[PDB]
């Protein structure tokens, strides 16, 4: 016989003041019970299971299922420490490289040559029930990882990467990748030099004992893998169908984002924000909701988009990344990456976050750190960008925002809607213009109020106001004055709601007054708007409160 | 060369924070650090028994181009168990901050604590399994490190001290700082000095050679400063109105009763107002006050420090450091923030940086920042520009102060 490596056990505990599990074996039928017999016969004579005496006080439910073993190790998984799960992350297939040539090795034995902590063998205790109750049942506790157990994922990945490090790292010139009971061995070597790496791999394996099936694998390219489609030069998503309805159930549209959401990274301009819409504020899965114009629309340019398959590439080191941005509209973006024109790695979309206001260059700025972020994780590093925003507009922006922004290497891409800005204020007050004293106030209780104005040329103007608030009102004020002013307009106002609002340099809000006020800074030339402290003795700002 | 047992806070357990995303560059830099670091024993591979995790990556110190490891502990630090500042310190003509971490590995670390430095080198789009280290050795970063290493680090320095009674040498982290009054020549020879003395126990340090130099002596007291003018605008006026109602949150007797009374009517902004008597007066009685110190300011141990920063344009910032509102313990201001004339976030994290390093050397510890900025772009950035050992606490801040205007 040929001495083989053993592989290291990994040791396990229960979690902090955990005992193991104590679960009462429910009854079986006798038909049950000797299908569990031979079943277990042959485990035992496999050394996967051992007999165990009548000590052990631990017990794990055992089924029989059409015959097939269950052991339902939901109370020992409770019981169990946590482990480090390497597989939470999955590899994009828009970071992989091509290869000429994929091969998969079954490695599905190997995995009951993963030992378990002996320690923790005794936790694993189950118990087949005797015929008729009339003896002892027959006790076994697991040698090797469990099926279902918790840690069996953590601990046979763990085992074979060690076994497989290396090889790899001798063999720089191929890819190994792991997943459930298969290995993935690619590489761009002529087909013999290939072969032989796998053969060569096989024996390395059989240093641990460890067997493959002679006869070929299968499975071939394409790979059906976590929703993709992988291609020795290309990849994209599995068939995305959109079925066809005449209702639409909440269940039908969040299913729908869902396909919709997974054919983005791939499909460019997919919208799901129309849509999305319908789901807002309810979660009561079965009830029947009609789609808007605006659902009809998006899901109808949605379904072309999808009407044919398109694919993506895989990465080229040795060339740059270009990420190119458009906006869309009712705050989406979308986006595609790209080495060279027309061959698209990925896309992909972004949607402004929930809040009372925005601006398009903010909007612009977080797709860009997204998209940052998700090409460190891809492919190491960030992509140039090519951008729907001028140059000029840009330094505009970041030099006079309140915040610190930077966006990476980038550059102008002319393709409308361009990102600009649409009001910009005074910095110093305007000679000449008219200006305008503004003050608002509302009653707590009665929710009446009053906003109005007076101006160094003796214009006035007080409304009377209901359904108001304090902070409305002084929104009003300033409204007015921008309505009642010419071209040109200094305005002070005693409200730092107002000018908290302003300095965030809003073009949209959730606020029609903001909308309103946006709307009348945009026709302006100049506009001055300077704060001064309330009920100060100020001039001009208040009692007109009355 | 025996370990000092240690242990995590009670009913609390070992991190779980995740690694954020690293660039090639840094993965490549980390994976040699870490291989070397492994064949010296200082970290060992670990199994996937240990859940544990804390972020790691690189950077480079300022003024050289090779690569350290950085641990971001400060996860682990909150949760591991508590273990006189010198006043002199931020009086000395210079001061130079070395980088002596390094000796820190020269201690092995607890055996029952080392899961609880758990750390992963990613790959690239997690095509193979991150590598999983452990520490067997005090980590760099780790608070426990200066405390268990302290006995061992006076002896080292104790001939030197003797020698050199006057110099104050300060310990924070992997930071050592090293302060003297006198000429800088001289200076850069007792440093020299001391490295060579310390070169002398370990037998080689990466970093050791280096020394950032700093002139505490030459910080001092930022004011409250109010306009000298001729003519006064209406606008002017307002914004001066406006700076004494915010200061008199800060110094009680603050008065605008007259000024106000200058603003009486309803003027053009740009109209030049002539001051009166009783207006002058109030303005003068206010400059007198502002040159007085606040009242009832102390620092206080058990509290922490908070800093706020304002960006103030043309590569200019502001900052505050304070326990209580209005209660400033330093101001300051910025007006350079070389290397990132166009880049605002190199700015925002340079100013962190030398914040805190004022931080240190006058209380000894670092402030919780609170940072014009918003997260997601912070957070995808900081990393590329960070080029001390240690790192701060920060929060974010969503909506433009008015103060900016009153520190401009
Ligand atoms: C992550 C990954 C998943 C599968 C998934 C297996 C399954 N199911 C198979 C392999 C080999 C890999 N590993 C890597 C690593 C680097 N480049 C690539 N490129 C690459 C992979 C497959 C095809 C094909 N056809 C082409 C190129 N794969």
């Amino acid at each position: 016989m040929v001495p083989i490596s053993p592989i290291e056990t990994v040791p396990v505990k229960l979690k902090p003041g955990m005992d193991g599990p104590k679960v009462k074996q429910w009854p079986l039928t006798e038909e049950k019970i000797k299908a569990l017999v031979e079943i277990c016969t042959e485990m035992e004579k496999e050394g996967k299971i051992s007999k165990i005496g009548p000590e052990n006080p631990y017990n794990t439910p055992v089924f029989a299922i059409k015959w097939r073993k269950l052991v339902d190790f939901r109370e020992l998984n409770k019981r169990t420490q946590d482990f480090w799960e390497v597989q939470l992350g999955i590899p994009h297939p828009a970071g992989l490289k091509k290869k000429k040539s994929v091969t998969v090795l079954d490695v599905g034995d190997a995995y009951f040559s993963v030992p378990l902590d002996e320690d923790f063998r005794k936790y694993t205790a189950f118990t087949i029930p005797s015929i008729n109750n009339e003896t002892p049942g027959i006790r076994y506790q697991y040698n090797v990882l469990p099926q279902g157990w918790k840690g069996s994922p953590a601990i046979f990945q763990s085992s074979m990467t060690k076994i497989l490090e290396p090889f790899a790292a001798q063999n720089p010139d191929i890819v190994i990748y792991q997943y459930m009971d298969d290995l993935y061995v690619g590489s761009d070597l002529e087909i013999g030099q290939h072969r032989t790496k796998i053969e060569e791999l096989r024996q390395h394996l059989l240093r641990w004992g460890l067997t493959t099936p002679d006869k070929k694998h299968q499975k071939e390219p394409p790979f059906l893998w976590m929703g993709y489609e992988l291609h020795p030069d290309k990849w994209t998503v599995q068939p995305i169908v959109l079925p066809e309805k005449d209702s639409w159930t909440v269940n039908d549209i969040q299913k729908l984002v869902g396909k919709l959401n997974w054919a983005s990274q791939i499909y460019p301009g997919i919208k799901v924000r129309q849509l999305s819409k319908l789901l807002r504020g309810t979660k009561a899965l079965t009830e029947v909701i009609p789609l808007t114009e605006e659902a009809e629309l998006e899901l109808a340019e949605n379904r072309e988009i999808l009407k044919e398959p398109v694919h993506g590439v895989y990465y080229d080191p040795s060339k740059d990344l270009i990420a190119e941005i458009q906006k869309q509209g009712q705050g989406q973006w979308t986006y595609q990456i790209y080495q060279e024109p027309f061959k698209n790695l990925k896309t992909g979309k972004y949607a402004r976050m929930r809040g009372a206001h925005t601006n398009d260059v903010k909007q612009l700025t977080e797709a860009v750190q997204k998209i940052t972020t998700e090409s460190i994780v891809i492919w190491g590093k960030t992509p140039k960008f090519k951008l729907p925003i001028q140059k000029e507009t840009w330094e505009t922006w970041w030099t006079e925002y309140w915040q610190a922004t930077w966006i990476p290497e980038w550059e102008f891409v002319n393709t409308p809607p361009l990102v600009k800005l649409w009001y910009q204020l005074e910095k110093e007050p305007i000679v000449g213009a008219e200006t305008f004293y503004v003050d608002g106030a509302a009653n707590r209780e009665t929710k009446l109020g009053k906003a109005g104005y007076v101006t160094n040329k003796g214009r006035q103007k007080v409304v009377p106001l209901t359904n108001t608030t304090n902070q409305k009102t002084e929104l009003q004020a300033i409204y007015l004055a921008l309505q009642d002013s010419g071209l040109e307009v200094n305005i002070v106002t005693d409200s730092q709601y107002a000018l908290g609002i302003i300095q965030a340099q809003p073009d949209k809000s959730e606020s029609e007054l903001v909308n309103q006020i946006i709307e009348q800074l945009i026709k302006k030339e100049k506009v001055y708007l300077a704060w001064v402290p309330a009920h100060k003795g100020i001039g001009g700002n208040d009692k007109l409160s009355a | 060369i025996e370990t000092v047992p240690v242990k995590l806070k009670p009913g609390m357990d070992g991190p779980k924070v995740k690694q954020w995303p690293l660039t090639e560059e840094k993965i490549k830099a980390l994976v040699e650090i870490c291989t070397e670091m492994e064949k010296e024993g200082k970290i060992s591979k670990i199994g996937p028994e240990n859940p544990y995790n804390t972020p790691v990556f690189a950077i480079k110190k300022k003024d050289s181009t090779k690569w350290r490891k950085l641990v971001d502990f400060r996860e682990l630090n909150k949760r591991t168990q508590d273990f006189p500042h010198p006043a002199g310190l931020k009086k000395k003509k210079s001061v130079t901050v070395l980088d002596v971490g390094d000796a820190y590995f020269s201690v092995p670390l607890d055996e029952d604590f080392r899961k609880y430095t758990a750390f992963t080198i990613p790959s690239i789009n997690n095509e193979t399994p991150g590598i999983r280290y452990q520490y067997n050795v005090l980590p760099q970063g780790w608070k426990g490190s200066p405390a268990i290493f302290q006995s061992s680090m006076t002896k080292i320095l104790e001939p030197f001290k003797k020698q050199n009674p006057d110099i104050v040498i300060y310990q924070y982290m992997d930071d050592l700082y090293v302060g003297s009054d006198l000429e800088i020549g001289q200076h850069r020879t007792k440093i020299e000095e001391l490295r060579q003395h310390l070169l002398r126990w370990g037998l080689e340090p990466p970093f050791l050679w280096m020394g950032y130099e700093l002139h505490p002596d030459k910080w001092t007291v930022q004011p409250i400063v109010l306009p000298e003018k001729d003519s006064w605008t209406v606008n002017d006026i307002q914004k001066l109105v406006g700076k004494l109602n915010w200061a008199s949150q800060i110094y009680p007797g603050i008065k605008v009763r007259q000024l106000s009374k200058l603003l009486r009517g309803t003027k053009a902004l740009t109209e030049v107002i002539p001051l009166t008597e009783e207006a002058e007066l109030e303005l003068a009685e206010n400059r007198e006050i502002l040159k007085e110190p606040v009242h009832g300011v102390y620092y206080d141990p058990s509290k922490d420090l908070i800093a706020e920063i304002q960006k103030q344009g043309q590569g200019q910032w502001t900052y505050q450091i304070y326990q209580e509102p209005f209660k400033n313990l330093k101001t300051g201001k910025y007006a350079r923030m070389r290397g990132a004339h166009t880049n605002d976030v190199k700015q925002l994290t340079e100013a962190v940086q030398k914040i805190t390093t004022e931080s240190i050397v006058i209380w000894g510890k670092t402030p919780k920042f609170k940072l014009p900025i918003q997260k997601e772009t912070w957070e995808t950035w900081w990393t590329e520009y960070w080029q001390a050992t240690w790192i701060p606490e920060w929060e974010f801040v969503n909506t433009p102060p008015l103060v900016k205007l009153w520190y401009q």
